[PDB]
């Protein structure tokens, strides 16, 4: 619960000569999967440092790469308007999704659902079925494309953080919440461990980093902010609750890993991450390991204290 | 068609590499047969930004990737301006150029083609930047061949046409000695197999063939020194008459 | 049969182009008055009969006084004679 | 904010007692002088002046008064005759010109609107056109503001008009008001770092002498646009201000640092010779001495790029992160591959300091194809700022420019969207959108784009939109303040030209909002240096070494800064630089020959270097690979010959 990480990472895989765009940890194995810019995915251990397998198949950068509830199928998703659903332990791709007009930003999936979110560099999220790959459903309504998405962890609502300087959420429009100046740039539900201690730093309750050198914890339900986190250096690719509930993880293109405690509006750590911009970010659910994903083709893990 | 002398050769290379699309100042019109015949094959077109399907044309123009040759550039719509600044966006496997009524699939390759027919053109600000000029001026030797060439066709028939053929004699035999030099090349990239010493003898008679040219070149030294002694006077005073 | 129109109005510009048209399907004699107070006429007149076939026996004649208000392209293309 | 001083109070009191009567005023100084700020300290003395800034150009018509007049008054049939008051009952209507005397002169010496305004002062009324109406007036009064007829933009004005209006001279606050007036303000700003409090004094005084240095050389006489009234030392301390607000500590070196910076990005960021700049940069450095006997170090440079905080940066972590954006910009906007070098970073931190500050319009000159466009395209992408621009064709007239300038308008106030006006010279042949420019220019809101139905449409629009925002309006006059507030928060027009010296004053003319409501930027033309630059870093790609080439005696340098030894690699860039230098003489003997010219400007040399590239390419790949074949036939020749 008290996961912040100490000064050193242990080890990185090193093997990419292309950037990273995205970095997730598997739920149940001790590994970790990084998508890179050269139409790859690369799966190896975190408590060694030492390759294990690659996902291919890809014709142009691959943006994003997750897990369901245990890895098993994986979903990964490419700018060459496809995405891919893989077997996690073949390494396989089982599926291919086309349906779109543009690139694609980034995927998610629900851990224990049948279902796929697609943010599409076309103004729209396309809803597929896992099964059959058949774009369900499709939400549109914005000005400028989709940077991120992410679904509701009880599958009733889905947030859009956009290009619009706005954030939504949306029925499976609910609504439209706007409180940056840049385009914020990622979001994170938040979990039900902080829900008594975000009452005491003043839902449903969201997060959204922006281009504007901000965080910003808003409310489904007032559509007004709470919380505004202010001292980025710039822009903010990644912003995740802790497991605990009382800490805000989140990254930015400064070479800086910023550790928030919300209670107190103080930044508990500042770690110096990368040498370049970090591009993506992520936390294990349970092992004390955090992944940031860099411009400097590199995947640093550090363990947590 | 394109003429005989270093100017116009210059500016055909202009027609040919480039980075900028090119804008040619034609005073009388023989640059837009030049570029009639040197991109016949692949239909190109021609308009002028004053014709009303201009756009049409442009649109055809970018998706199959036809060449286009544009005329009267002085009253220039400037929505071309995008495609000179080769500013485009690509999305996967389809590239699009923006166009302000809307961005518009475009192939690799397409050529479009600035014209101008008075030299005098002080052309808008967007073009003393975006392309890059084209002279097809007329100089002395090319006025003097000219004039050499319609006084020996209107005169005497024999002469001219006798120089003619003897010149593309001329020139045919130095292409085969130097594709048959090429070609001796390309089979040396003897004693291995008799194929090889087959085509070789063919080859030393078609060196042979060239001793055809050795004795040719003497024939048109007899046709060019007739017009040559004959014919000083009217081309030095046709080419100082036109440009004083 | 030559046909006499003048410069100036709207409507006599849209007349000389119609007589302009017929001349040349027709071949007859077409003859404009002191042509030089429109120079986009001028242009206009002189860009569309460098393009276009006439018929024998058509000639059209300009009228004009000496002036920097004609553009060179008519200067250039046309036979010129001084009074 | 206005600091009390002699004049302030005199002309202020004196205002007051002509206005109280109604009578007409008309305030006669140089440009920014503080006649409007004077003329709207002494207006709240009395609470039923509601003043409307008018705004005229040298394309002034009655009817920029008339409609003015239907958006802020209403007429009505009185038993004797017809009256025109303003629709707030109990209250005046001050129409406060600003340039009475720029309008041009008929061919027959008489301006049209002057003897509008006479008629209107004179009768107390107008001829209403639409059937030729008498209609009087209730409760408006004419006041303006003015330059003398001795600037060349200005007229006199015919006598029949002047007696009507009474003149107040107006002059610059001078050397006392100037020192009083910015010592205060230097005392106030230094207590965000109470350490400076001290040095409030020196500062102030130095800040003066500059500028007084600075405003006797550089005139009119040499350029149309050398405008340096005491308005832009307002922005100065404004700046030095907003570099000091968020620290809250700093030495007094930063102080003199941002206080320098300052000095660079209002001053040298209009002139048009190297000489003058290098004056301008040495006089920096004197006073700077002078006034306090890092921030010593020539290339001084801040950002609001790197970190949270406006802090001093160095040069070359700049062009990294600016190389990882041009990364970034390439992926999502357009595939642009450009060139840049040591002048494009202070282009773009000059476009993003303007950016910042509220009602940060632009104009920039500069050689046509030199970058302008596209570093303004890229920094308003860096900062949020969409970007729209004049999708310029055949047959676009008044009509199309003000539709467009309606809907932009439209989206910009009326969703907060951050919007930045692409404005070139391919759009400034029609008079009536160079006075539209003027007018939104001026105040951000032009008096006659939206009109009836399409007013309507514009007011349920504001409606919703503050609503979202979270200002309650029930009625449409104070609706349409707040999208006033909003376009002049928002929006951020620029303006493009080359340094055609008549051109400049031909704007300035048709357009003196062009050099009151916005910075001006001189590009000129990419330097020597900055050239070398481009063509060394372009020409990398390229086997370009020679190991033994020698350096002749003398050299015909054309960049300056070579290495004593120039290596091969330097030299034939120099030689690529010399190219372009070349057709600068041929051009200018060509026109002392009464020849005709053409341009020559960057993206001919961007055309220069990549033939360059690609002929060297070739020709090194013929020459192999003929040389591979010579050798092979001459392989196989020897071997069959020895066989
Ligand atoms: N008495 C004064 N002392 C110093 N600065 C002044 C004084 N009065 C006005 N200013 C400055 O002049 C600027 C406004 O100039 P003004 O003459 O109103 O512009 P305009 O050209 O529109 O008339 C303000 O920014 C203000 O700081
Ligand atoms: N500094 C530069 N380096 C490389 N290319 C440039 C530069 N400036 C302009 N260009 C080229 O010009 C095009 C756009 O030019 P533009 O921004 O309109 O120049 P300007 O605004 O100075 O006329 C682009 O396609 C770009 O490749």
């Amino acid at each position: 619960k008290e996961w912040i990480p100490r000064p050193p990472e242990k080890y990185a895989l090193s093997g990419h000569r292309s950037p990273v765009t995205r970095v997730i940890f598997h739920p149940v194995f001790s590994v970790m999967v990084s998508a890179s810019e050269d139409a790859t995915i690369k799966v190896w251990d975190y408590e060694t440092g030492d390759f294990e397998r690659t996902l291919k198949g890809h014709t142009d950068s691959v943006q994003d790469i997750s897990f369901d509830h245990s890895g098993k199928l994986l979903a990964s998703c490419s700018a060459d308007m496809t995405i891919k659903l893989w077997d996690f332990q073949g390494f396989e791709c089982i599926r291919t999704m086309h349906g779109h007009d543009h690139n694609v930003s980034s995927v998610a999936i629900m851990p224990n659902g049948d279902h796929i979110v697609s943010a599409s560099r076309d103004k729209t999220i396309k809803m597929w079925e896992v099964q059959t790959g058949y774009c369900v459903k499709t939400f549109t309504g914005h000005r400028e494309w989709v940077r991120m998405v992410r679904p509701n962890q009880d599958g009733t609502l889905i947030a859009s953080c956009s290009n619009d300087q706005t954030v939504r959420v949306w029925v499976v429009c609910k609504a439209e919440l706007r409180e940056h100046e840049h385009v914020v740039e990622c979001i994170s539900w938040a979990p039900e461990s902080s829900y008594s201690s975000i009452s005491e730093a003043t839902g449903p309750f969201l997060l959204s980093g922006s281009r504007d050198k901000t965080i910003k914890m808003w409310d489904v339900s007032t559509g007004m902010c709470l919380m505004t986190l202010v001292g980025h250096d710039n822009w903010v690719r990644g912003v995740l609750f802790h497991s605990g509930g009382k800490f805000i993880l989140s990254c930015a293109d400064d070479k800086t890993l910023r550790v928030w405690d919300y209670k107190n509006k103080r930044c508990m750590k500042t770690l110096n991450a990368h040498e370049h911009f970090v591009t993506s970010l992520d936390f294990h659910k349970t092992a004390p390991y955090v992944v940031t994903g860099s411009v400097d083709q590199t995947v640093k893990v550090w363990e947590c204290r | 068609s394109l003429p005989a002398d270093d100017l116009c050769t210059e500016n055909a290379i202009m027609l040919k590499r480039f980075n900028r699309y090119p804008l040619i100042i034609d005073p009388s019109g023989q640059a837009t047969e030049f570029i009639m015949n040197e991109y016949k094959d692949r239909k190109i077109t021609r308009t002028s930004f004053l014709d009303d399907a201009f756009r049409k044309n442009l649109e055809s123009a970018l998706r199959f990737g036809n060449p286009l040759l544009v005329q009267d550039v002085e009253s220039y719509d400037p929505v071309l301006n995008p495609v000179l600044n080769r500013e485009v966006r690509r999305t996967g496997g389809r590239v699009l150029i923006t166009l302000g009524d809307q961005d518009i699939d475009l192939s690799p390759s397409f050529v479009i083609f600035l014209s101008t027919r008075d030299p005098t053109v002080e052309f808008p600000p967007d073009l003393c930047s975006r392309v890059t000029f084209v002279n097809f001026t007329v100089t002395r030797s090319s006025l003097q061949s000219q004039c050499l060439n319609e006084v020996l066709k209107a005169e005497r028939p024999d002469v001219d046409e006798k120089r003619s053929d003897l010149l593309k004699l001329q020139g045919e035999f130095q292409l085969r000695l130097r594709q048959l030099e090429k070609s001796l090349l390309q089979a040396l990239n003897i004693l291995d197999d008799d194929t090889i010493i087959t085509t070789l003898e063919n080859l030393k008679r078609e060196a042979a063939e060239v001793t055809r040219k050795v004795e040719e070149t003497d024939i048109v030294m007899q046709e060019v020194e007739t017009v040559s002694q004959q014919y000083l006077p009217l081309s030095t005073a046709c080419s100082s008459i036109y440009f004083t | 049969q030559i046909t006499s129109i003048a410069i100036g109005s709207a409507e006599g510009f849209n007349q000389a182009d119609k007589a302009i048209n017929t001349a040349v399907k027709s071949g007859r004699w077409v003859m404009l008055k002191n042509v030089h107070l429109a120079p986009g006429w001028l242009m206009q007149l002189e860009k569309k009969l460098h393009s276009l076939q006439p018929h024998a026996c058509f000639r059209l004649f300009l009228t004009m006084e000496i002036n920097p208000k004609v553009p060179v392209n008519l200067l250039r293309a046309g036979r010129i004679f001084v009074f | 904010v206005v600091v009390p001083t002699l004049d302030t109070v005199r002309h202020e009191a004196l205002l007051y007692t002509w206005l109280a009567e109604h009578k007409p005023l008309v305030l006669c100084g140089p440009p920014g002088s503080g006649k409007t700020m004077t003329l709207f300290s002494a207006l709240r003395a009395l609470p039923d002046m509601e003043v409307v800034g008018l705004n005229f150009s040298s394309a002034t018509t009655p009817e920029l008064l008339l409609k003015t007049f239907d958006h802020y008054c209403e007429y009505r049939r009185t038993p004797n005759g017809v009256v025109l008051a303003p629709v707030q009952l109990g209250k005046w209507l001050v129409l406060f010109c600003d340039e009475i005397n720029l309008p041009d002169m008929d061919k027959y010496g008489t301006q049209r609107v002057i003897s509008f305004i006479r008629q209107m002062v004179e009768h107390g009324g107008f001829y209403r056109t639409s059937d030729q109406t008498w209609v009087k007036l209730e409760r408006i009064q004419f006041v303006g503001a003015c330059n003398p007829p001795t600037d060349p933009g200005r007229k006199p004005l015919s006598h029949r008009f002047l007696r009507h209006v009474p003149v107040v001279y107006v002059d610059y606050p001078g050397p006392a008001s100037l020192t009083q007036i910015y010592g205060t303000f230097n005392r106030a700003m230094l207590r965000l770092i109470p350490s400076l409090r001290t040095y409030a004094e020196p500062l102030t005084a130095a800040m003066v002498e500059f500028y007084t240095m600075s405003q006797e050389r550089f005139t009119q006489d040499t350029q149309p646009h050398y405008i340096y009234s005491p308005r832009e030392m307002t922005r100065w301390v404004r700046g030095i201000f907003e570099a000091l607000r968020p620290l809250e500590t700093l030495p007094v070196e930063g102080l003199i640092r941002i206080w320098a910076h300052e000095a660079l990005r209002l001053f040298q960021d209009r002139l048009v010779e190297d000489e003058e700049r290098r004056w301008t940069d040495e006089n920096i450095d004197t006073v700077a001495l002078k006034h306090f006997p890092k921030a010593m170090s020539r290339p001084i440079l801040y950002s609001n790029w790197l970190s949270k905080d406006y802090i001093p940066v160095d040069q070359e972590e700049l062009r990294d992160y600016v190389k990882a954006r041009l990364k970034v910009f390439y992926e999502e906007e357009l595939d642009v591959p450009l060139v840049l070098f040591n002048e494009v970073l202070d282009h773009v931190l000059r476009i993003d300091r303007i950016f910042r500050q509220p009602q940060g319009h632009l104009l920039l000159i500069g050689v046509s194809g030199a970058g302008k466009t596209t570093l303004s395209r890229f920094v308003a992408w860096m900062n949020g700022l969409s970007v729209y621009q004049i999708k310029v064709h055949r047959k676009y007239t008044g009509e199309d420019f003000d539709e467009d300038l309606r809907t932009v308008l439209r989206r910009s106030g009326c969703k907060n969207e951050k919007i930045a006006f692409i404005m070139d010279e391919s759009n400034v042949l029609d008079s009536g959108f160079l006075e539209r420019m003027n007018t939104l220019l001026a105040n951000g809101e032009v008096p006659g784009l939206f009109e009836g139905d399409e007013y309507a449409t514009l007011m349920t629009q504001c409606k919703e939109g503050a609503q979202k925002e979270g200002l309650m309006l029930d009625s449409h006059e104070e609706l349409y303040k707040w999208f006033t507030s909003q376009v002049i928060r928002n929006l951020h027009v620029v303006f493009t030209m080359n340094p055609s010296s008549e051109g400049l004053k031909d704007r300035a003319a048709t357009s003196p909002a062009l050099f009151n409501r916005c910075v001006l930027n001189w590009f000129g033309d990419w330097s020597t240096e900055a050239l070398y630059q481009v063509g060394k870093e372009f020409t990398s790609k390229m086997d370009l070494e020679k190991p033994n080439y020698i350096v002749p005696d003398y050299m015909p340098v054309v960049y300056d800064k070579l290495p004593q030894p120039p290596s091969h690699r330097e030299a034939i860039v120099n030689s690529c630089v010399f190219v372009h230098q070349t057709l600068h003489q041929a051009n200018a003997r060509l026109a002392k020959r009464g020849g005709r010219t053409m341009a020559i400007t960057p993206r001919h040399y961007l055309d220069f270097i990549n033939h360059y590239a690609n002929l060297f390419h070739e020709k090194r790949s013929e020459l192999e690979e003929q040389q591979m074949h010579l050798n092979v036939g001459l392989r196989k020749i020897k071997e069959t010959v020895d066989q």
